């Protein structure tokens, strides 16, 4: 149960980043055009460079754990 | 003298380089602000800054000023890791104060250990700081 | 497993992925050299992991960099 | 991390300054440090030694490899 | 010396100085060693700067500090305030340094020669042995040294009007000054407006009347022991005269720090630099108005910031001394925060 | 509520408050003052 | 040597070489090595993976340099 | 590291780059990129599909090499 | 302080101020001191916003929270908000910092020379000699300071009818109040709206009936003592007394927070921003109305926000002491979760 927590825990994360801070809302309306990307870094000691245009003007770490493809297929 | 580097402000690949400089923070002029700061060291045929660490005081604050910084902060982090290791060592449970952290005792020594050069000189001469080759636990040679 | 996903990696890039000419003609991403080169280490080391590991050492100063990072960290 | 970061002028780049005053001690007038054989008015370079117009134009030639310009890498 | 009750205080080497605060001929020779080594830092470092002077270049701006000061005195400084003479410099620098190897050589004797304790000689060393808690014989060194401040502030005002003259900031030129001033009122009048005199006529005049207030203030301690109204208010312990020695020559340094940054008179703007702005950050400093470069400071900026922070490390040396006459054994500190 | 101060107070815990305390002086520092190679 | 006596080994072969312990006991029966002293350091002692080893080690009395 | 270090300048010096060696040895990606993998390339190409050189005994020894050194493991 | 029957508690070094309650003597130090550091806060941060101030901008988009308290009281302002004067902003900033230094002395005067409890020596220090149990002692130094706190109401009473007059900034000039409302009908009335005061004469006439409401209240609990209902409602303990205080001085540090944000009068929008909007999101904040670039607020979105956190959080020390007050021992909320 207490590892249920975990993995509901983490779940609940990938969501929220999809939620929050992605750009899922613009990767569905071009899907062959706009890459998949759900985490932002914050702006320090350079560290920003990894926000790289992943299309549509968002910025941040281009996902490959493939959950926008999850999420499209879920509706 | 540094014949082979030339300032930065005099240097033509930093001069180039330094108006394409990004930005490390949310600031938009993080990069303008680097490229004033990094002006006044000492620039390589490549245009970076290159430190200067054999002890002129021109260039002090490449690495006297980082070596005054870090030793206080280095000999304050033993120092207080030293005296709450002594201090536990009276106790009836020396063993589970390591694991198990008197933290109100742990902030009392860490609090104290801006004082530590003026502390370690006086225990040095008090002889409370280096133990003798007698009293020490010896490999059989 | 580390031979299975280099099977996978180079097998996909050479025989399956790529993109496609508007008339069904279909250019690869590795132009086909797992029939002649993974037959061999030297293949292996040449085509697959000297030329494949080209982007993520030219990644420095790019989004891809914590690649680059993460690359050497591994090592 | 800061040339992946993209910003290569905050790599801490240290001039090896004590190896580039020997060189300088041997006869090198690369680095500007007139000490020694890099300095023409010391006693080590008035005495007249017979290796020193060979050793000189040697050291400061740069087609050899007897003592390479050394920097911070 | 403060030592708690505990009559046989042993000391270790970081206050190794405290142990001869009772030993009254090892007293002399630390002190003596002490002018000895400030008459050296006159001497030798007057020497210093003068092999490091560029006449054509203002001396502020080299970052040279004790030429502009024998220059305000009126030495070696021509009809438009440059510098055209290089060796009353070089005298004064000479009798400094010869007399720091005489008070070197005084130190010395009075180290190994003379005895460490002066009750133990007979015949004037016995009178020269003094107590701290004689109140009686310290009014006797008090007053003493009272008199040579008098005559050094006397010799000054001396200098000024009749041996040589003065630097005339005003006319950029060395007047000899003629007749200043007796009315005391005008010296009254100074508490206020004391940083912005602009005037040799009564700075000289100021001299003469505090030269005169030494002397017969030396004549009064020396004549008239401690009354007793004093010994009941101030204690009388070593540390303690040390405790208000350096509260004292703290506020001297304060203000010596602040009247080389604002006045003019006094501190040539040719010799010394600019007045500068009083500024403060994290610490009070008193910046350079026209803010020349590559770390320059010129001059004033340098007697001016080191006169503050030494003024401000002796209020804090005057603190740990009276706290330390009071009766603070500052180990009570650690037991504070002890469990 | 006495045993939930010794967690807290645990090697694990303790180092990992002070590494967080550490990295967020070094993280603010390097925010509002960024880019330091040298003094 | 009593019960609690402080005691430094000066045995060399052992762990505690220069360490101090505190005698625990002292067998009177003609043992070679009758002072059982008592350390607050364990040794070595045990298999690989254990978290303890042995806090007591009996010694003679040429072995022993008073402490306290 | 020293042989690395002694071939990676001299490579440097032999070509007149010295400005290669100068610039990406002060990080250790430029060791791994501009060093290990770019000096490589006409090594592990001692033979292809297309053909052979003469380096085909020394791509042939570098991957011996690789396999004497990973059995030792 | 409260000590729930185990008569001797010794506190920790965290805390450590609980220890010299109770004591009379060090009750002083401690007091003085903080007032030596309010004094040096007053006068250090005066002279460190003379040294940042330009006359280019306005003062609160600089960031200057006691040069406009200087301003509004009508000393640097030449005509229509501009700071052309400055040196009696260097006045009393020094002034300040100089009562800073005599009050460090006397707070280190009654660490040393006096002793921890007044009642052991005798002469004009044993009458100031206070126990929290004693209501009669107590009220003679409440009386006391309501004396002085009157006669600071009536100073600016004095400063705006004859000493300069107050800043207008109605007028956008410094005008005399020759003719302050005393009428006590509409200062009852400005219970209400306190926030909108926009006159001088109502702002000095309600200062005149504070200030006079002190000093009679002063004079009343001098003569009268605490009555027999006052001992019966209030705590007379060590931190009671305190708990009242905190609850006191967070009332005020809500009400000056609120005068601060909306009011022009007391605060003038050219010298510490435009007026504040009452935001709340988690907490009550108050934000400008226009957005100062580079992530920079006004003086008055500075002083306003950190008073309200200071008194939320003097509140909760308020209700901190008075729980400990009446008797709740803390560490039953570790026993109600341990059980
Ligand atoms: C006129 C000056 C004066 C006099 C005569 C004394 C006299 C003495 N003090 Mg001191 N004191 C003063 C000023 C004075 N102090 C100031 C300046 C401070 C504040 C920092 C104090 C604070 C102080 C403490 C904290 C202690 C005393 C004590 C002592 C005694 C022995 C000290 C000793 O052996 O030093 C030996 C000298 C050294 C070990 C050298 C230390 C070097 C320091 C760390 C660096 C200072 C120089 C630095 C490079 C800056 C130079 C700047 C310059 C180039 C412009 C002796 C009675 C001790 C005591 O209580 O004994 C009874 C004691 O513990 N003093
Ligand atoms: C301005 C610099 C200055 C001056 C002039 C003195 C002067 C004095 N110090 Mg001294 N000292 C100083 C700096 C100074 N100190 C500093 C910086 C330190 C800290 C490192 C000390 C620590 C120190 C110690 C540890 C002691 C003195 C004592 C003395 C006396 C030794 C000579 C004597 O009485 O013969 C007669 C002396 C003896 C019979 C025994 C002392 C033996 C030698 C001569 C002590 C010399 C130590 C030396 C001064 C350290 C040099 C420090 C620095 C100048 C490099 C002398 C009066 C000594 C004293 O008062 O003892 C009575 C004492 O024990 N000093
Ligand atoms: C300014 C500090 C000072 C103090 C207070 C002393 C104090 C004293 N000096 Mg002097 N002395 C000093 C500096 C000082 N001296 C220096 C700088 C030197 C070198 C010129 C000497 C060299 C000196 C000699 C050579 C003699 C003394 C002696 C005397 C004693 C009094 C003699 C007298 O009344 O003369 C009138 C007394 C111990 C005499 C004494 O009793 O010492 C044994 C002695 O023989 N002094
Ligand atoms: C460098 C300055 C100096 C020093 C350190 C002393 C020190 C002393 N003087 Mg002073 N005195 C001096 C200069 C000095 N004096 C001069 C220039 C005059 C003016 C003519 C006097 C005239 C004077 C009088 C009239 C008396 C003292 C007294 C005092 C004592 C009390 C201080 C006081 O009045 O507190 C504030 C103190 C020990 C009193 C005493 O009893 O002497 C010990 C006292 O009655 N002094
Ligand atoms: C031996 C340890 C070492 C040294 C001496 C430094 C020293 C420095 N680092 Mg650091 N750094 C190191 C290890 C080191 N680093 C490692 C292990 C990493 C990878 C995690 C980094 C990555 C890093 C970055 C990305 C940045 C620093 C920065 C800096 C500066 C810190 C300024 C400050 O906070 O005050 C200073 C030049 C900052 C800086 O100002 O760069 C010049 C900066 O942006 N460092
Ligand atoms: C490249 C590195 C390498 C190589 C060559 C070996 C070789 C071997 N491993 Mg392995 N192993 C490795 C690294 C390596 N290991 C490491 C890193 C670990 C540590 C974790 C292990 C741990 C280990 C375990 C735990 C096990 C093996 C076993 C074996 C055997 C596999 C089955 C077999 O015989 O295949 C055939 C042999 C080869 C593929 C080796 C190459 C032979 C070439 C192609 C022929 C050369 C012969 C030559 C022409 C004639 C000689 C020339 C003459 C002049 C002398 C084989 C002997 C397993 C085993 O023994 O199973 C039976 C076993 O249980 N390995
Ligand atoms: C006028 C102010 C006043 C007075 C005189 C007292 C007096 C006292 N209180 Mg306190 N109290 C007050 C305000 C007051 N309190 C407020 C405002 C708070 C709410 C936070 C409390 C909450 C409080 C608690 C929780 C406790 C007391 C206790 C104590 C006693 C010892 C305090 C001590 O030694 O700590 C010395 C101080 C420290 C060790 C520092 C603590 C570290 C904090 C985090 C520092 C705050 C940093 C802050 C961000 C500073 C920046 C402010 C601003 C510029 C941003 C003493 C009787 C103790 C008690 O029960 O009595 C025995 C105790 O446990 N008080
Ligand atoms: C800073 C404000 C201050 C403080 C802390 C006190 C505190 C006290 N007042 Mg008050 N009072 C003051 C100013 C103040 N007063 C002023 C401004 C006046 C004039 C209106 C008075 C006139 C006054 C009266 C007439 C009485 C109190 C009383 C009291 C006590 C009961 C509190 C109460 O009524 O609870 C709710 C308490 C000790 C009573 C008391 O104990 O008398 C001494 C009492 O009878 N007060
Ligand atoms: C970090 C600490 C901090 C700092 C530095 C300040 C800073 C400021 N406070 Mg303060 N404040 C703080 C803590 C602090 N506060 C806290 C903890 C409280 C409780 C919540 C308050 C409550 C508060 C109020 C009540 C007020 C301020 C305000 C002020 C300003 C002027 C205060 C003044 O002139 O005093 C006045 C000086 C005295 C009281 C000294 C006594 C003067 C005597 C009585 C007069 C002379 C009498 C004599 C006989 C003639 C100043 C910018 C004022 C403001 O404008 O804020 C928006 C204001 O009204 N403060
Ligand atoms: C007591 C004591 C001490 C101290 C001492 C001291 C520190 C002092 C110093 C002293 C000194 C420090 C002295 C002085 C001297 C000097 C010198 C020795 C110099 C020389 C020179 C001369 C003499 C000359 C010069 C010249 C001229 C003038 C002119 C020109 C030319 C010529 C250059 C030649 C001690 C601590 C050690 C120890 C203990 C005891």
């Amino acid at each position: 149960f207490g590892h249920l927590a975990v993995v509901f825990v983490w779940l609940s994360g990938m969501y929220f980043h999809g939620a929050k801070f992605s750009n899922y809302e613009g990767w569905l309306a071009d899907p062959t055009h706009i890459k998949p990307s759900a985490q932002v870094v914050w702006p320090i000691v350079g560290q920003g460079i990894l926000n790289g245009d992943v299309g549509g003007g968002f910025h941040g770490i281009q996902i490959t754990s493939g959950l926008f493809y999850l999420w499209r297929a879920s509706g | 003298d540094f014949a082979n580097l030339t300032p930065c402000s005099e240097n033509p690949a930093y001069l180039a380089k330094s108006k394409n400089f990004l930005n490390t923070t949310n600031d938009p002029n993080s990069g303008k602000i680097r490229a004033e700061r990094y002006a006044s060291a000492l620039c390589g045929p490549e245009g970076y800054p290159h430190l200067i660490v054999d002890g002129r005081f021109t260039h002090a604050g490449d690495f006297l000023i980082p070596s005054i910084l870090f030793l206080y902060i280095a000999g304050w982090i033993g120092w207080v890791g030293r005296s709450y290791l002594i201090e536990i060592r009276e106790s009836k449970n020396p063993e589970m104060q390591e694991v198990v952290i008197n933290v109100p005792l742990a902030i009392k020594k860490m609090l104290g250990g801006f004082l530590w050069p003026l502390a370690a000189v006086g225990e040095y001469t008090s002889g409370k700081l280096v133990m003798k080759d007698s009293e020490i636990p010896t490999s059989p040679r | 497993l580390s031979i299975v996903i280099f099977h996978f990696s180079w097998k996909m890039q050479s025989d399956v992925w790529g993109t496609v000419s508007p008339d069904g003609s279909v250019t690869h991403v590795t132009l086909g050299n797992f029939a002649q080169s993974a037959i061999t280490i030297n293949g292996w080391l040449r085509d697959f992991l000297w030329a494949q590991a080209a982007n993520v050492i030219n990644s420095y100063g790019s989004a891809l960099s914590a690649y680059g990072i993460m690359f050497l960290a591994g090592h | 991390v800061v040339v992946a970061f993209g910003t290569p002028e905050k790599q801490i780049l240290i001039e090896p300054v004590f190896a580039q005053w020997i060189q300088a001690t041997s006869g090198k007038a690369l680095y500007g440090f007139d000490v020694l054989l890099s300095n023409p008015d010391s006693i080590a370079s008035t005495t007249g030694a017979a290796w020193l117009p060979g050793w000189l134009d040697a050291i400061n030639s740069g087609t050899n490899s007897l003592f390479l310009t050394i920097g911070p890498g | 010396m403060q030592t708690y009750g505990n009559d046989t205080v042993q000391y270790e080497w970081w206050a190794g100085n405290a142990r001869f605060a009772d030993q009254s001929g090892l007293f002399i020779a630390a002190h003596v060693a002490q002018a000895a080594l400030t008459a050296f830092w006159a001497g030798a470092f007057t020497l210093f700067e003068i092999s490091r002077f560029d006449p054509t270049q203002a001396m502020g701006d080299q970052g040279l500090i004790l030429l502009p000061h024998l220059a305000t005195l009126g030495w070696g400084v021509g009809d438009g305030g440059q510098i055209v003479d290089t060796y009353p410099y070089f005298v004064i620098g000479s009798i400094h340094l010869i007399a720091s190897a005489v008070l070197g050589a005084g130190a010395l004797f009075h180290t190994l020669r003379a005895p460490a304790d002066l009750s133990t000689l007979k015949g004037q060393g016995k009178k020269f042995h003094f107590t701290w808690e004689n109140p009686q014989q310290l009014g006797i060194i008090l007053g003493h040294h009272l008199l040579f401040l008098g005559a050094g502030a006397l010799l000054l005002a001396g200098k000024a009007m009749y041996w040589g003259g003065l630097y005339d900031a005003t006319t950029q030129t060395v007047r000899l000054v003629s007749q200043p001033t007796l009315d005391p009122l005008v010296i009254y009048g100074y508490q206020t407006h004391f940083a912005s005199i602009s005037s040799l006529e009564d700075l000289v005049g100021g001299h003469i009347f505090v030269g005169f207030l030494l002397i017969g203030g030396g004549i009064w301690h020396i004549l008239v022991p401690p009354l007793g109204w004093a010994k009941k208010v101030l204690l009388f312990s070593g540390e303690a005269i040390l405790s208000y020695s350096l509260g004292g020559i703290a506020l001297a340094g304060f203000v010596a720090a602040y009247f080389c940054a604002v006045n003019t008179l006094a501190y040539p703007p040719e010799f010394y630099g600019p007045p500068l702005a009083i500024k403060l950050g994290i610490f009070p400093y008193f910046a350079d108005t026209v803010e020349l470069p590559m770390h320059a400071h010129t001059s004033r900026a340098w007697l001016a910031n080191a006169h503050f922070f030494l003024a401000f490390f002796f209020l804090q040396g005057h603190l740990w001394h009276a706290l330390r006459a009071l009766g603070f054994d500052f180990k009570r500190v650690e037991q504070a925060f002890d469990s | 509520m006495d045993g939930l101060k010794s967690f807290l107070s645990t090697a694990p815990v303790m180092i990992m408050a002070l590494l967080t305390f550490t990295a967020g002086i070094l993280i603010e520092f390097n925010r509002f003052y960024p880019d330091l190679l040298f003094h | 040597l009593n019960r609690g006596d402080k005691v430094r080994i000066k045995r060399t072969e052992s762990y505690w070489y220069g360490d101090v312990g505190t005698v625990a006991s002292v067998e009177k029966s003609g043992i070679l090595y009758p002072v059982i002293v008592r350390f607050d350091r364990v040794n070595y002692n045990g298999f690989s993976g254990s978290a303890s080893g042995v806090n007591t080690n009996n010694f003679a009395e040429n072995e022993l340099e008073l402490v306290q | 590291w020293l042989t690395f270090y002694w071939h990676w300048k001299h490579l440097g010096v032999w070509s007149g780059n010295v400005a290669q060696f100068n610039e990406n040895s002060t990080y250790l990606m430029g060791w791994f990129r501009d060093y290990l993998w770019a000096n490589s390339a006409q090594l592990i190409n001692g033979y292809n599909p297309y053909g052979v050189n003469n380096l085909s005994v020394w791509a042939w020894m570098f991957l011996f090499g690789h396999l004497v050194w990973a059995t030792g493991f």
